[PDB]
């Protein structure tokens, strides 16, 4: 056993009626100093390692020779200044085992946390040493981190992409089909995860040119795509994930879901492949009112109206439908249906459901395309046009595949360094350059659309941290004040540094000009409501530090219908997995699941206080299980309305809670606004 | 709330020695050294000598201490497959590869075996210690009878598979792995039975049956280690045989609710080649808030 | 002379009740009076109770005292079939044609019936008194089993062959066919191994035990025919019933090699109307031609 | 019941101790006149029936209109001149259940024989009157017969491919490994069987850039193909139906044969894709031998030698790959794979075995490729070069995919005819013209292939009827004497048709010059040996006819020398699986499985009588389980000398013979000159 795991497990041993938490700083003191400065690879100067770097086929030649040696000297002596260190053991094992540069046979380590912080901040610079020294200070201080894929790769040379988030839209026929699989298992390849729309095609039993009665539905298609996404296994490291969406107004939905049972047979069931459902307003309407709803055949409302059904809005168009002799459809239950999605999360939490309505209500970018479902974790919601993929000689019309950056903001590091503006617009530059730097050879319609809307993703974790911290409630209306005040600030600076690129760069993204930005709709909330903090409390925490106001939001809409805006698509709150322990920063924006996390590593057992627990805050780090799901939903909805995308939304469940319970968290989820509900955990 | 769907298994696995032909093992058994038809001959009658053993008594002595028509009916029928079926397809494997006189000598030399004897009387010594109306010593019985049927018969069954898994005496092998397949589901179902016992028991007296199982399970594992070399040194295996002997001895202890006591081991592959929470309706009002 | 084609004869004869569908019989069941249905449930209750001590105590207590692994592998089977095949039919049957509440109250029916009580005491009594190596305890044992096996059963099976022999409730008449068919070899080879000890005993022995199996015929017959009343007067069927019982009582004493003790009668009509490819490895000399 | 099959059962009711073989001619009376005549859709003139079905989208228009309705209307009197009757039930049964064309609800039949063999006819004629003529009267004798997609599809409109096999290489890289499975779907949504050959696809446990054991191997790219022929299996009536072919050296040929294995795993197993191995001369060298053989990973000898495995020269490249330590090679026992074989061939029938070396020594156009793999019939072999499908903004450097138009001369009409000469002729021009008018727009290298080597397939039937009709034993060396003259008079007539298509269209085929034709290697055993009748019986049976000499053969080479070959490949036997019924012949060049044939349709059960089968010729239709299968491939083998493509040769076996036999008819196959073996039949 050792010493380190040794140290990190007496955290549970109680010594006068108290967790020893210091004992984790014990932990990692020695956890450093007898494995990693033993097996850290020294050089006698930084000109030395980083040639051994770049000559050994570790580093890219290409972004480092962007600047004199003498710059990244001092880039890195900026990083080594702030002398930080890992507050517990688990931040530093997780950054050493999952992120920290090793040698090719995996016995060595190369990059320390400071040389890791270095290379990444002189990537996003591409030449500009100031920047790249500002860089460092971001991420040094923990303010900024950049999402797994950015902050593992970004200046490797045997590197996966920068981005691990894609959404395909999938037409109705063969070569489509096949494209999509192909494209899946590409994407699948360079590590991202892909999401599928599977709306679009034909149900089971319709007809295949004159020979009705042909198509195996979306379930063969889902059969297809979780093989694709089985082999292709990103060089069998890591289990190829992949997510399909269905609307749930399709036909084939009860098939769709199906895939999820226990019980399922092994021709329908699928294992790598999650899946989420779409749920317009009109679908919770039946439900509500316990008026029989009917599924349509998507193949016979294309051929009546020449559009897809889920290109169409159903509020308007589902009397149309059930009116019309020549679309086919079935009877069904839509609140038996609702009951079904609930057991369903119950039982494997699945499936995602995305609140169609909702997303695009508030939508920015609807007269490009509705959104029409979100990634494999249910944050990204952006417009998407479905490719054309012809037969071979002929020309494939490539529509808009959505692919954003990830990125995600501290709380507690921002707001104790009172820099959301300052971190706010370096993340947004750091995102950009890394859309910039993304070219994927073998999705066209994801390259297309990263080269024309420019979307990225910046998302912010450390909320329950933060609050904790701070003597404040997650479930408190003072945490939801501070949150909406928070990420009101967050969206402004956002905006306006979106605004500044597309100044700066002359360009803004395809087809702003028709977006709510470009005829001001969009800010309407923000010239009409203030968002500054209503407790004394709240405001407080944001002393030293402007705070919006709707004399700043009307000059914001002015300049950007002067100026435009460079990024159809800014914030999204992705889940944050593992770099929450390198952070030392609770998982996103959702509470905490547990107060003292409990994990084994090889042999041995290790401990995870949350980071900042303590004895005086013990209580406010209450644990996500046993909060009020309806608290955590006004929580997410308050932050919701400040993010142009979703937020991953995992439901936390107890055991005794039933399925009516689960459906009222998705009722009153819709209720207020949730655009995405991610997860159903129990516990 | 297990001994339906063991009935249900068990009968689906019926099978009788008449449904594989055994004549075409003379096929390969002709090609093999005399060291490994000694080795094989010794193994099956160390093999069938503790079968019968199981039949003549652990399965009996056991049906008639629990109490339960359903687990006295499925423990009745473990009772026939030992003396009805693996009794007689040992028997046909015997007599198909070696002579009246061969088979006679073979028993003979391992009845004497102070290896094959010193595990058969140890689990037999504790069969015959069950008391009328006294759940310890059942307890004990049943300890003994899954380390039978889930890890002192893998010494034994390790060869049969590894000849089976390089197309070697395929049709013997088939029995074998028949034979195997009831051992492991016998094994698994009186685990569950001596599990019932323990969890009646108090916290000292659990810590004491768990001194118990693995004392005993440590004199068992020292003497098959001894087993192992007397047997198959001679053919150069007894490496790979003590691996498949421990990963055997962790599902034992499983099978009867302990913790495995080895590390974990990989097994050769040519014998790894032969072997809701509450639904509830929406009852309107929980779409309007 | 007899155990080898008795254990070819029991395996060849191996089933399980639920090769039959029952759902066939739903509708003859429903037609049938009150009175009819009530009998016929206990009928097959008292059958239960039987085949529940044949299969937990008679076979397997008797398997225990027999000689000789052959003779223990066809008792053992003959067990097996007692509690895990015939035992169980009864369920199944009862489950397909009566609800819930009607099967709880048929089983404590047979708990408080005093005629099944004693015919149950007074067998299993001559069970648990076997004595090892005592030859005399064991054939007293062995009449009880094939007074068992060949009379008691009877005045249960008449019933399910009443109704069988005028196409009524015919898969369940299957079922109880193929357990007839059983018992009656089960009754015979018990017959074979208590005349084997009979025939070791002096004359003035003989004489002794010929008055133990004819007193506890007696016994017994004057038992069932009070049973035969309960159970069949409401169905006006108990003076038939009973020149079956006396029939098989015959019948019974012959497989114990006794003369019949009662007159010939003629019995209901209705019931007699009731009544891979082999592997074989390549040579050198395959490859030329 | 219906009277026809009362009747026609009336064949087994055994009267004065035979078979009322009669009952049969009354049994297709009754069918007629009880059935056809009345669901048959009759017309007042044939103008009114072609006008309906070209404007019901029944026919196409486009070959009709070639010629004036009178042409037509004299076609159409030449079929019914004849006044075919079919001879059995089961012929006419076939045809009207599966190749007569029926109204839109399957409900009356449009299509007699007569009307079906007029539109085949004319289609094959494309515009000649007299040429359609000719192949009336070719079709309506019965000597020749078109495939079943041609003879089903000529001249539909909504069609499938005239072609159903197809062979395609896959490259080792993931864009081929995706565009494999497109195409896959592709063709098979066209109604053909797919082969695909999987041995340049690097082993388990082989590199992908620089990341060790990251390769699945070919079996995930086997279970790729499996659901992606079984998403493509047209309404299921016909599944998807797909072979895979690897070379016995690949590593994975043990995973491969495993994936056939009763005991594998949901996970491994694949159902609906056939496998088939290629056995080099080698492989059966080593075995004979007891060496130890060396299996090899792909990617290794790649990378060493820039060139695949399976496109070098094993018999001369083998010891130099065990010898090259970057090679990487795995230990096998030749033997022991020998004995698996025949133990899976014996449980399961594959896999397909492809003796490399058999087919290469006698293979005309090495210049191009060596012959790799077989179809998914195990029939056809022509050389293929892999393509490259690059990423999508790359161009793709197209390949040649295999794929030939099958057709079968009826050797029992043909001989009765006397007309070797005119049948062949007119059925190769057939086949030339399904390959002219075939272009497939998803399989780039399938119409590249089909464009430049101008591959057909002629095969025959009914050779066991003909020799049972004529009191020849099929193990006899009378049959074998017949086969060998019969089949060089097909290859004579089909090299002369092909020597006059080349002069009159004034092309040949790509890479012609470097061909045996053009080298005139391919002419010397026919212009050294004469393959005249050895014995005076079969002698009698081409009285009438001329059979080509060693001088008629110099002059063919001189003819061939002097203007080109037309077509790459011509002859080809494939199974004929349900055409032998409507031709009423036994199926193929093998011997028949039951002299009295019992189906089950439906809920009836009909009994067909081997064509011509009577008490005189009753022993002579000897069961093809209680012959010699050394004679069976002694007749395939001198069959096979005479066909430049393979036969589908189908191993009958008794369950009594152990794998041993099946090992040694293998070897004996092998030791013969077959060049593939089809399917291990047992009964
Ligand atoms: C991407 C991928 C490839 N493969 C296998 C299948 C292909 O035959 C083989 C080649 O993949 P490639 O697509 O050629 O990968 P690569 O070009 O980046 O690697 P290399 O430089 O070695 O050519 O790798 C997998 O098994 N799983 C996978 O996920
Ligand atoms: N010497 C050295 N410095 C390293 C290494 N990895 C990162 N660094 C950082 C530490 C300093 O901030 C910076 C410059 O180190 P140096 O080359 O020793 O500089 P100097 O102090 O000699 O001027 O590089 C490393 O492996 N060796
Ligand atoms: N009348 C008619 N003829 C058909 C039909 N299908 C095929 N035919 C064939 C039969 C003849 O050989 C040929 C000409 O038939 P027709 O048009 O009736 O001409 P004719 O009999 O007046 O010369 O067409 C059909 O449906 N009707
Ligand atoms: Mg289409
Ligand atoms: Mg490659
Ligand atoms: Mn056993
Ligand atoms: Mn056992
Ligand atoms: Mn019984
Ligand atoms: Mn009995």
């Amino acid at each position: 056993v050792p010493k380190w795991i040794q140290l990190n497990n007496e955290i549970m041993i109680q010594k006068d009626g108290k967790f020893q938490f210091d004992k984790d700083k014990e932990a990692v003191h020695s956890y450093f100093v007898d494995y990693i400065n033993q097996n850290t690879v020294f050089f006698h100067n930084l000109k030395e390692k980083l040639d051994y770097l770049v000559e050994n086929q570790y580093y890219e030649e290409e972004f480092l020779s962007l600047y004199s040696f003498e710059d990244i000297k001092e880039v890195f002596k900026t990083a080594y200044a702030k002398k930080f260190r890992f507050p517990s053991f688990m931040s530093a094992f997780k950054f050493y085992n999952d992120y920290a540069l090793k040698t090719n046979d995996k016995k060595k380590i190369l990059e320390r946390y400071e040389d890791r912080i270095s290379i990444v901040a002189l990537f996003f610079a591409n030449g500009d040493t100031e920047k790249a020294k500002e860089y460092v200070n971001l991420m040094i201080n923990q303010e900024y981190q950049p999402s797994t894929p950015t902050f593992l790769n970004a200046g490797r040379k045997r590197r996966g992409e920068l981005v691990s988030c894609f959404l395909l839209e999938v037409n109705d026929s063969l070569n489509d089909i096949s494209r999509a699989i192909d494209i899946s298992m590409q994407l699948s390849k360079l590590g991202g995860g892909v999401s599928l729309n599977l709306s679009k095609l034909r149900a089971k039993g319709e007809a295949i040119k004159d020979v009705e009665n042909a198509t195996k539905g979306v379930v063969g298609v889902m059969k297809l795509l979780d093989n694709a996404f089985r082999y292709a296994d990103q060089m069998g490291q890591r289990q190829g994930s992949g997510a399909a969406y269905l609307n749930i107004f399709h036909r084939d939905i009860n098939d769709f879901l199906d895939t999820k049972k226990i019980s399922a047979d092994e021709d329908v069931r699928v294992k790598t492949l999650s899946i989420g459902v779409v749920i317009p307003d009109k679908f919770v309407e039946l439900a509500r009112e316990d008026k029989a709803a009917y599924v349509f055949y998507p193949h016979t409302i294309y051929k009546e109206y020449g559009q897809h059904m889920d290109e169409m809005d159903m509020n308007e168009m589902y009397d149309k439908f059930v009116d019309n002799p020549r679309v086919k459809k079935e009877k069904i239950n839509p609140r038996k249906l609702l009951e079904k999605l609930a057991m369903l999360r119950s039982e494997s939490g699945y499936p995602y459901i995305m609140f169609q309505d909702n997303v695009n209500k508030v939508h920015a970018n609807n007269h490009i395309s509705k959104v029409k479902f979100s990634n494999l974790c249910s944050e990204v919601l952006q417009a998407s046009q479905v490719s054309s993929y012809t037969d071979y000689d002929e020309e494939d019309e490539i529509g808009l595949d959505i692919s954003c950056n990830l990125g995600s903001l501290n709380i507690l590091n921002v707001m104790e360094h009172k820099s959301i503006e300052k971190t706010v617009k370096l993340a947004t530059d750091s995102l950009t350059h890394v859309s910039e730097t993304t070219d994927i050879r073998n999705a066209p319609a994801v390259r297309r659309a990263n080269k024309a809307m420019k979307s990225i993703g910046l998302g912010a974790m450390n909320l329950h941290g933060y609050l904790a911290q701070n003597g404040i409630a997650y479930e408190s209306p003072e945490a939801r004040d501070f949150a909406n005040t928070f990420f009101m600030m967050v969206n402004f600076y956002s905006i306006q540094r979106s605004a500044e690129i597309a100044k700066e760069k002359g360009e803004t993204f395809d087809q702003y000009e028709g977006s709510t930005y470009a005829t001001g709709e969009y800010f309407d909330k923000y010239v009409s409501t203030d968002f500054s903090p209503k407790y004394e409390k709240i405001a407080n925490l944001f002393e030293g530090m402007h705070i919006p106001t709707t004399e700043d939001w009307k000059k914001l809409k002015a300049f950007v219908a002067e100026h435009g805006m460079y990024h159809s698509y800014r914030l999204c709150i992705a889940p944050t997995g593992s770099i929450s322990y390198v952070q030392s920063s609770t998982a996103s924006v959702m509470p905490i699941m547990e107060r003292i996390e409990e994990r084994t590593y090889g042999n041995s057992k290790t401990y995870y206080p949350m980071p900042g627990l303590a004895s005086n805050n013990w209580f406010f780090y209450k644990e996500a299980y046993d909060m009020d799901m309806f608290k955590v939903v006004d929580m997410i909805a308050t932050i919701q309305q400040h993010i142009d995308q979703g937020i991953s939304f995992t439901l936390f469940l107890k055991d005794t809670m039933t399925t009516r319970d689960l459906n009222r968290i998705d009722l009153y989820a819709h209720h207020r606004g949730i655009k995405t509900i991610y997860y159903a955990r129990t516990k | 709330d297990f001994t339906q769907m063991f009935y249900n298994q068990n009968v689906k696995q019926f099978w009788l020695p008449e449904e594989i032909a055994l004549n075409g093992d003379l096929l390969t058994w002709k090609y093999l050294g005399k060291n490994e038809q000694d080795t094989y001959m010794k193994v099956l009658a160390g093999l069938t000598l503790l079968d019968t053993e199981q039949g003549n008594t652990g399965m009996p002595i056991v049906a008639e201490h629990v109490d339960g028509h359903q687990r006295k009916a499925v423990l009745n029928f473990m009772a026939m497959m030992e003396n009805a079926v693996h009794a007689k397809s040992y028997s046909n494997i015997f007599m198909t590869l070696a002579p009246t006189e061969t088979i006679n000598e073979v028993f003979e030399w391992v009845k004497q075996n102070k290896y094959l004897q010193k595990k058969a009387q140890m689990i037999v010594g504790l069969y015959k210690a069950i008391q009328k109306d006294d759940e310890i010593s059942l307890f004990k019985a049943m300890v003994a009878s899954v380390y039978l049927e889930s890890f002192l018969f893998y010494s034994g069954f390790y060869y049969p598979l590894y000849f089976y898994g390089q197309g070697k005496l395929m049709q013997s092998g088939e029995i074998i792995n028949l034979i195997l397949r009831d051992e492991a589901i016998h094994g698994v179902y009186v685990g569950l039975l001596a599990q019932e016992i323990y969890n009646k028991q108090t916290e000292e007296k659990k810590a004491e049956l768990r001194e118990f199982a693995i004392d005993l399970l440590n004199q068992l594992y020292e003497n098959e280690l001894e087993y192992t070399e007397d047997l198959y040194d001679q053919v150069g295996l007894s490496h790979d045989v003590k691996k498949f002997i421990r990963y055997n001895a962790n599902k034992a202890l499983m099978n009867l609710g302990f913790d495995p006591y080895f590390e974990e081991e990989d097994i050769n592959p040519i014998v790894l080649n032969g072997l809701k929470a509450t639904v509830e309706p929406l009852k309107d009002d929980d779409f309007y808030f």
